RNA sequence: CGGCGAGCGAACGGGGAGCAGCCCAGAGCCUGAAUCAGUGUGUGUGUUAGUGGAAGCGUCUGGAAAGGCGCGCGAUACAGGGUGACAGCCCCGUACACAAAAAUGCACAUGCUGUGAGCUCGAUGAGUAGGGCGGGACACGUGGUAUCCUGUCUGAAUAUGGGGGGACCAUCCUCCAAGGCUAAAUACUCCUGACUGACCGAUAGUGAACCAGUACCGUGAGGGAAAGGCGAAAAGAACCCCGGCGAGGGGAGUGAAAAAGAACCUGAAACCGUGUACGUACAAGCAGUGGGAGCACGCUUAGGCGUGUGACUGCGUACCUUUUGUAUAAUGGGUCAGCGACUUAUAUUCUGUAGCAAGGUUAACCGAAUAGGGGAGCCGAAGGGAAACCGAGUCUUAACUGGGCGUU
RNA sequence: GCACCGAAGCUGCGGCAGCGACGCUUAUGCGUUGUUGGGUAGGGGAGCGUUCUGUAAGCCUGCGAAGGUGUGCUGUGAGGCA
């Protein structure tokens, strides 16, 4: 497996397991549903009769009144109070095994590529902390729309995109799934590719 | 309105016993 | 929290190769002088429990 | 393209709602059927019980006795062995090859087939089938 | 994630008295009253697209029958005519004819009346 | 462990967080020497006010532009709020860079007070251990019951000594009770600050979005409500008319709107009227449904067509529940609106589906924090037997022609 | 003894759906065609709509959003669109 170096036309060479394998859907969509989930934070009110605000005195006879029955006032049934199956704070983050993890990264970058959204370059940084140079450089590269994984990451390259929105900049590690499918384009530097190529062996 | 006191007794009161 | 073995149960099955239970047979404790040889000879053996236990004994032991 | 996924179908059985409905197929009673104690919040019986009559776990004898000698023996696979890491398939080693455990004091070498890297076995024991594959493998097993 | 609710709630109760237009007192204002009317009201139309079948073939062959006898014959004999006619098929309705044009009636009863001569 | 019922439920060992060790039972010399606290000072660092902080205009619709369209500009600032509709460039901020006269938290550094350091030679926790009786604790219900605590009566050895190794004895091994101190990993949030939410949005959410623990109820303890929205801006209606120098109303005027007029956004439903069409005073019942004229209205060019009404007519005893069975004279509902009932967590098993496969997977925890690390561990690849043990067999028996459970 | 009336039974015409087979043709769907489709407890299958997260700094919207009230169309229905 090959790829377009873009700027130098070098060729990078790549692992065929890693970048030329098939789209396991099924697969991807278990965990980009999992990442969403675990986003979440728990967090959670209401009121179970339990913890309602009242005493527990019955409010009026069992028999002789023309009443319905009636136990307590914190029922839910009856109004202020109540909620059958008050919510707790709770904790959606799931699994996704080791081996699922990876199996999807890969169906997605060997996706990226089937559609060219990748683009890998030998290195890629701004030369000083200022968001409208790196504006340009994406103008020149025609690009608004990117995720651009970095070798090492450096100083400058990040406070430019901080505030371009459709733009991020991640280290080699910063990988997640829903990001490669996010953008509409992915960079990525060549440097970065091969700490790639090993991440998922 | 001010109006709101409801002592509602007990039945009301008075006979039955309805053959035993 | 983890389900509790039926404690009991524990201590009359043990799940067997194919996951079957066997157990000791019954009537063989006490008063035997009057029960047959030939009986009480079929009673050492260990046996399966039925199909229509199975239920039961595996609800039992959760973690046989 | 993060509108394009989808699970891979009858991944996501929908699941019982109940309670909403006749057309749900689960209203009103809810699948419970009418009346007794299997209905009503709360309800069922303990495990084991059936009716006020004598159980079966109650009616048949206790057996046990447990050997706990038995607790700190493994049994070894001929498939083992060539994992051992070293030729020598020791007492424990095994133990670090990950395929014993530590609190283990005893082990058999039971012929669960398939031996070929000659190896020799030491302080353990082994079937006779075992013993038989091993030496025929270029195995030793000394004491 | 807490659901309002009562606006897919009147959705449905208005639903419900639309159909119930027409009716008298509470089976028109009433939705508790007027759920049930709407229903019945489906039920005996069910039916009645039965009925409707078995009331005008009652009505034809009430009228086939006069004008049978107006002819001189009864439907008896009338209908196993036609039927003897040389086989010959024609509907009870479409005897529409006995009101609408008389002398084919007529016409009809004579080649009847010939079948069972 | 256990009316061996219901239930209760360890430890050994292993992976991790954090790790720390010291005094008294004392006298001699040397003496205030380590250290700790209380305290004054100093310093640094946080805190309790603060400062600076980029860049937008044209035009269209409109009561009003932040909106559309055009063309510029800042961005280490596109967090957020506000402004006459949705604003990076109007305002307040934000990033970022700065600031403390005073008082303080925290570290060190010392001053003052109190305190002891150090070397030599000593000392080594008795009404205690153990036992008897009664209870209580240990997962352990007295059980074959070690171990711990003690109300009661007793009562040692003292290093060649003593405790423990789950009755108990021997041997072995291992520890030193009957004096204390000790940081971190652990728990909690009345309250302070900042930030977040597949949390609620006025019958919800705190009982309380509101001057609510109020009004109210109770001798008292104590119980305990209802009740949010004019508009962008009050511009909250000068003046005139009816009326009782009224209530209420009609004009006028403000406003995009007054049908937003304060009983004020939206303004549903029960419920009550005015107006019009059609039916209705010889007719008997779940009130509709199938048929169906007439009338009023639209049609169409007619054409037994749409809408509304519905003479007359066939059929026709509501709903729920509960029941062998209900028009039932058996239950429940006066009506509307809003609310109101199979959830959540953890285990376990089955189905589907996905990953990998004789292997599969990690837990805590580390963390460049959904990654990566961590295989402690769990499931499976071998079964049989109460068990020792044997092992593709094994158990049964002296032994199987066998048989039981297993080997596919 | 021959008529005829008479049911949601049989037949006829049109339509839906499951299971069959046969032919057109197989990430199937057609065309036939035989057959099945009352239903409480209850088991199985497939769906509508509501609230909220992403997709979404997108899209609709003061040239009128949500809600309210009519009307037309559409689906087997929960509904949907205008
Ligand atoms: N008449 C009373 C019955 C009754 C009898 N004795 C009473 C004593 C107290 C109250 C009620 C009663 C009723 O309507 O129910
Ligand atoms: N049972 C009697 C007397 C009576 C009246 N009220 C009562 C209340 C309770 C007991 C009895 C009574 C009657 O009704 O004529
Ligand atoms: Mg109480
Ligand atoms: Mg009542
Ligand atoms: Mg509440
Ligand atoms: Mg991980
Ligand atoms: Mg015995
Ligand atoms: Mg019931
Ligand atoms: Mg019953
Ligand atoms: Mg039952
Ligand atoms: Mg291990
Ligand atoms: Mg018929
Ligand atoms: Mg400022
Ligand atoms: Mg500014
Ligand atoms: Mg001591
Ligand atoms: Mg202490
Ligand atoms: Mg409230
Ligand atoms: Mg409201
Ligand atoms: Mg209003
Ligand atoms: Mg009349
Ligand atoms: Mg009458
Ligand atoms: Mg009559
Ligand atoms: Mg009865
Ligand atoms: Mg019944
Ligand atoms: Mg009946
Ligand atoms: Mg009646
Ligand atoms: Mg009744
Ligand atoms: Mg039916
Ligand atoms: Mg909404």
């Amino acid at each position: 497996m090959e790829l377009v170096l873009k700027d130098a036309q070098s060729a990078l060479t790549v692992s065929e397991t890693t970048f030329g394998r098939d789209f396991n859907e099924a697969l991807v969509h278990q965990v980009v549903v999992a990442y969403a989930a675990g986003a979440r934070q728990g967090t959670r009110a209401q009121k179970t009769r339990a913890e309602v605000t009242g005493s527990g005195k019955k409010p009026w006879r069992q028999k002789g009144t023309g009443r319905a029955r009636s136990g307590s006032i914190k029922s839910p049934i009856w109004r202020s109070g109540g909620v059958t199956f008050a919510a707790r704070p709770q904790d959606h983050s799931q699994k996704v095994n080791k081996k699922m993890y990876r199996g999807a990264l890969k169906s997605i970058l060997s996706e990226l590529v089937r559609q060219d959204r990748l683009i890998v370059v030998e290195k890629f940084s701004v030369e000083a902390p200022k968001t409208k140079l790196l504006a340009q450089k994406l103008k020149d590269m025609a690009l608004e729309d990117v995720l651009i994984i970095t070798g090492e990451l450096d100083e400058n390259l990040f406070l430019a995109a901080r505030n371009l929105h459709k733009v991020d900049v991640r280290d080699a590690t910063g990988i997640d799934p829903v990001s490669l499918i996010a953008f509409d384009k992915v960079v990525m530097t060549a440097d970065a590719v091969k700490q790639v190529e090993e991440m998922l062996a | 309105h001010i109006c709101v006191t409801s002592k509602w007794f007990n039945i009301d009161n008075k006979i039955v016993d309805h053959r035993p | 929290p983890k389900i509790k073995t039926v404690r009991g149960a524990a201590k009359r099955f043990k799940k067997t190769g194919k996951g079957g239970f066997k157990h000791k047979h019954a009537n063989l404790r006490h008063i035997l002088t009057k029960k047959a040889t030939k009986r009480k000879r079929h009673l050492r053996p260990k046996a399966m429990v039925s199909k229509g236990d199975l239920g039961l004994v595996i609800a039992c032991l959760p973690y046989a | 393209r993060l509108n394009t996924l989808s699970p891979a179908e009858g991944s996501k059985k929908a699941g019982k709602r109940l309670g909403r409905g006749i057309g749900s197929g689960l209203g009103k009673t809810g699948g419970r059927g009418h009346k007794g104690q299997k209905s009503r919040s709360g309800g069922g019986v303990r495990r084991g019980f059936e009716g006020g009559q004598m159980p079966l776990y109650r009616r048949l004898p206790k057996f046990g006795f447990t050997s706990r000698k038995a607790a700190i023996t493994a049994e070894i696979r001929l498939s083992d062995l060539a994992k051992v890491e070293g030729g020598v398939v020791d007492l424990n080693t095994l133990k670090a090859a990950n395929i014993i455990g530590i609190q283990i004091e005893f082990a058999k070498v039971i012929l669960a087939g398939e031996v070929t890297t000659p190896v020799t076995v030491r302080g353990l024991r082994v079937t006779k089938g075992a013993r038989a594959a091993i030496e025929a493998a270029g195995g030793k097993i000394e004491e | 994630a807490r659901v309002k609710r009562g606006v897919i709630a009147r959705a449905r109760h208005k639903k419900i008295l639309k159909q119930a237009k027409g009716y008298y007192g509470a089976r028109s204002r009433v939705y508790r009253v007027a759920f049930q009317a709407v229903i019945k009201a489906g039920q005996y139309a069910y039916r009645d697209r039965r009925q409707r079948k078995r009331q005008f073939r009652q009505l034809w062959i009430a009228r086939i029958n006069a004008a049978a006898r107006q002819n001189g014959i009864s439907y008896s004999k009338f209908i196993n005519g036609l039927k003897k006619a040389s086989v010959e098929i024609d509907r009870k309705i479409l005897a529409d004819i006995a009101v609408f044009d008389k002398v084919a009636f007529t016409a009809l009863v004579e080649k009847a009346k010939a079948a069972l001569a």
